[PDB]
């Protein structure tokens, strides 16, 4: 799917995840690329894969 | 006496790498013929010899 | 015109991008088509709105 | 083993990702997996173990 | 008469190898293995200078 999720935009695959990162709301990889998000309501963890 | 034998080979997709999976990017990338084929070449061979 | 190939196969494929009629034997990338009929997926902060 | 482990555990720099892993994305990618992601692919050591 | 005959027909292995008419039967020893390893090696030689 192409995504616009806090603002960063690309196209992938999103997924449920297993784990508990606490802080923040987006994980970004090195060269900036978004790995995963957190849903500011429950909380759970998502993870996105080209 | 230290002797190194070896290096860990690291191999790179070219299109990935500059493109990032865009399909509008990878094509514009096509006419860059000669550029992908010069650095996967030399990535590539080594790791084979 | 001498000859031709037609980029509809796999091998021809990788042919085609490495832009040679003969390809050594070795290892070679490939990226899978991406589809194009794209959902969209939104994700936001509520807000002052 | 006492030269692979008084030496420095080099967690953040080069090992061979497992593929298998990244793309099932149970998890968030790793540095590993972030790697692949664009492009770059670190093979397994010639010298096995 | 016996290292003779070994080295003429070690020198038929070698040359029927470069030209590539003995190419299934390469394996046979070691000794054919630098064959191989040699025509491999060349080729890189003839296509990577350009
Ligand atoms: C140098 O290279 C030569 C070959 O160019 C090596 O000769 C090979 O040695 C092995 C081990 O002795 C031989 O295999 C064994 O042969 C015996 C008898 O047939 C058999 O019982 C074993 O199960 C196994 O097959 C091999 O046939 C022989 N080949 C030739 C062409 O002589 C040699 O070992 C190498 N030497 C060094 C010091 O690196
Ligand atoms: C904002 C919100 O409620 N998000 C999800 C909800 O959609 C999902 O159905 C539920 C399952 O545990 O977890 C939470
Ligand atoms: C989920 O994460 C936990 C904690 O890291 C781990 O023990 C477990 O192996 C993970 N489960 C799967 C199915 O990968």
């Amino acid at each position: 799917t192409k995504y616009n999720i806090y603002d960063v935009s690309g196209v992938g695959v999103i997924r449920i995840s297993n784990d508990t990162f606490l802080n923040g709301i987006t994980y970004t990889s090195t060269s900036g690329n978004l790995l995963g998000f957190k849903d500011v309501t429950n909380g759970t963890i998502y993870s996105i894969t080209p | 006496e230290y002797l190194q034998i070896t290096s860990t080979p690291i191999v790179v997709d070219c299109s990935t790498y500059v493109c990032n999976g865009n399909v509008r990017c990878v094509e514009l990338l096509k006419q860059y013929t000669s550029a992908c084929k010069t650095i996967e070449d030399a990535l590539r061979n080594s790791a084979m010899l | 015109i001498a000859n031709i190939i037609y980029c509809n196969s796999v091998i021809n494929r990788l042919r085609c991008d490495q832009l040679s009629f003969d390809v050594p034997d070795g290892f070679y990338s490939t990226s899978p088509i991406q589809p194009v009929e794209l959902p969209v997926s939104i994700v936001s902060l509520p807000v002052y709105h | 083993d006492i030269l692979f482990s008084k030496l420095v555990t080099s967690g953040l720099g080069t090992v061979d990702a497992d593929y298998k892993k990244c793309t099932k994305g149970l998890s968030i990618a790793d540095l590993a997996c972030a790697q692949y992601y664009n492009g770059i692919m670190v093979l397994p050591g010639v010298a096995d173990a | 008469r016996i290292l003779a005959a070994s080295f003429n027909k070690a020198m038929t292995n070698i040359v029927d190898a470069f030209t590539g008419v003995n190419d299934a039967i390469t394996q046979t020893s070691q000794a054919l293995q630098t064959v191989a390893t040699a025509l491999n090696k060349i080729q890189d030689v003839v296509n990577q200078q350009g």
